[PDB]
């Protein structure tokens, strides 16, 4: 569950 | 918020060439640039993410690179199914942003436009309308400039232009230019000209008609 | 696998507010990822609007956070977008999308038209040649369709019999009504001698008109 900086 | 500029606005090339699209950022965005493809009347699909990583399903002729500021999408071998719009966006900073997009067209032999101008139909005039239409068909490249003249004068009011997207057969473009005025207006002038200036000719391509010509 | 589908009003009055639904299949919106909303304007320019993380957090693009809101229904596995005091600058195509590594999955997206116009039938007018312009072999006839709302118009020539040499252009806006034109270039063998009819159809207005291009006087 690796989301980019902008997400979450 | 960090602005993402896409240098190539419209890139024209042959099948089997080598296209490198550029995407620049305002500030550092590390490696968080993704590239999306968008065939007409279709939604964007992920192509490249993490600057380089190729998204599951993306053929090989697609490769990206770049580090926090200057990135590029390379298509080793261009195919007909690569003929589309390409977008790029960062996902590093809060307000996620995209660029203006880069349209990839097809290169073809130049072609002069076929101009046709029609006087308003009696059906419309009888209702008080007065529309003069002009068709600049099957021509290449995109760039052209139409201009209306009434009794030798330019006229900018009423002109509503329309351009079709590149043709998926002869790869040409097509435009219609319409001029609208009230019959009262239309009946005090007599010479109506549709003047065009394409790059396939040193002189303007003009179509015209005189109202007192049945 | 993952699947996203938008739905909602297709045409609204300005200043009104509304909600666009996004229903996803194949994945739980409480499981992971940020669930966004993106709109694309008439020019291909894309614009991020807002998202609702799987955890519940919400984030909005600063320039729209004054009039919008993202919400959800974990039960029915959907999320919605509400827009208020909408303006005409808001007509565009709206996409719901899942973000993680960039924008993963997108939906077909739905188009929204913000207009005050009322459904009104179009005016189909025949466009015969100006008597003098028609360079030999091929001749070009036209067909003007003005002042109709909403889209789309359907235009064919000779019930479909004609297909090659036809040019239909995108509908534009004259005031707040559309105008569209179509053309067909046929051999100078056909026309006067062979009837050509353009057929226009306006589903919305339930209108349907055939118009024959006859040589002018």
């Amino acid at each position: 569950h690796q989301l980019d900086p902008a997400f979450g | 918020d960090i602005v993402l500029t896409q240098s190539p606005k419209s890139m024209s090339m042959s099948v089997g060439e080598k296209v490198t699209l550029s995407c620049k950022a305002s500030e550092n965005v590390d490696t968080y640039v993704s590239w999306y493809q968008q065939r007409p009347e279709q939604p964007p699909a992920l192509l490249i993410y993490g600057a380089s990583n190729r998204y599951t399903g993306v053929p090989d002729r697609f490769t990206g690179s770049g580090s926090a500021t200057d990135f590029t999408l390379t298509i080793s071998s261009v195919q007909a199914e690569d003929l589309a719009d390409y977008h790029c966006g960062q996902s590093y900073s809060y307000p996620l942003t995209f660029g203006g997009g880069t349209k990839l067209e097809l290169k073809r032999a130049d072609a002069a436009p076929t101009v046709s101008i029609f006087p308003p139909s009696s059906e419309q005039l009888t209702s008080g309308g007065a529309s003069v239409v002009c068709f600049l068909n099957n021509f290449y490249p995109k760039d052209i400039n139409v201009k209306w003249k009434i009794d030798g004068s330019e006229r900018q009011n009423g002109v509503a232009n329309s351009w079709t997207a590149q043709d998926s057969k002869d790869s040409t473009y097509s435009m219609s230019s319409t001029l609208t005025l009230t019959k009262d207006e239309y009946e005090r002038h007599n010479s109506y000209t549709c003047e065009a200036t394409h790059k396939t000719s040193t002189s303007p391509v003009v179509k015209s008609f005189n109202r007192n010509e049945c | 696998q993952v699947k996203l589908q938008q739905s909602g009003p297709g045409l609204v009055k300005p200043s009104q507010s509304l909600s666009l639904t996004c229903t996803v299949t194949g994945y739980s919106i409480t499981s992971d990822y940020a669930w966004n909303w993106i709109r694309q304007f008439p020019g291909n320019k894309l614009e991020w609007m807002a998202y609702i993380s799987y955890s519940g957090s919400t984030t909005y693009n600063p320039s729209l956070k004054s009039r919008i809101s993202i919400t959800r229904d974990t039960s029915k596995n959907q999320f919605f977008l509400q827009l208020n005091s909408v303006t005409t600058e808001d007509t565009a195509i709206y996409y719901c999308a899942r973000g993680g590594t960039g924008f993963d999955y997108w939906g077909a997206g739905t188009t929204l038209t913000v207009s005050a116009a009322a459904t009104t039938p179009p005016s189909v007018y025949p466009l015969a040649p100006g008597s003098a312009t028609a360079a030999a072999s091929m001749v070009t006839l036209g067909c003007l369709v003005k002042g109709y709302f909403p889209e789309p118009v359907t235009v064919t020539w000779n019930s479909g019999a004609l297909s090659s040499g036809v040019h239909t252009f995108p509908a534009v806006l004259q005031s707040d009504l559309y105008t569209l034109s179509s053309s067909v270039t046929v051999p100078s063998s056909p026309w006067p001698s062979e009837t050509v009819t353009c057929n226009v159809a306006h589903p919305a207005s339930s209108t349907k008109v055939d118009k024959k291009i006859v040589p002018r006087d």
